[PDB]
């Protein structure tokens, strides 16, 4: 059915007929960045004596 | 694969790319013509026996 919506008719004649497309869509959405970091002590401000 | 040429894994891109017609359908019946008359090249040439 998908090779007659392909040719827009109803009669297929024989031979290969090229049709749709195949890719294997992923799953993990595996993300990166840097350990690295510093941190700006808030708390120094946020703590002061 | 002309979807995946153009457009390259993004799904938003192809509703976008069917509001321009049958262009990626002439694309595939172009390269079919000439993948089928490749073959036939060579029989032409070798197959004489
Ligand atoms: C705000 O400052 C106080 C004092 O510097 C911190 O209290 C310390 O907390 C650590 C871990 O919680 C303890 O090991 C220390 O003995 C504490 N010191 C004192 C004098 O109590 C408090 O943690 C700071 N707030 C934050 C969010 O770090």
């Amino acid at each position: 059915s998908e090779t007659k919506c392909t040719l827009k008719s109803f009669t297929v004649e024989k031979g290969i007929y090229q049709t749709s497309n195949f890719r294997v869509q992923p799953t993990e959405s595996i993300v990166r960045f840097p350990n690295i970091t510093n941190l700006c002590p808030f708390d120094e401000v946020f703590n002061a004596t | 694969d002309c979807t995946m040429y153009i457009c390259g894994d993004s799904t938003e891109c192809s509703n976008l790319l069917l509001q321009y017609g049958s262009f990626c359908t002439q694309l595939k019946r172009a390269l079919t013509g000439i993948a089928v008359e490749q073959d036939k090249n060579t029989q032409e040439v070798f197959a004489q026996v």
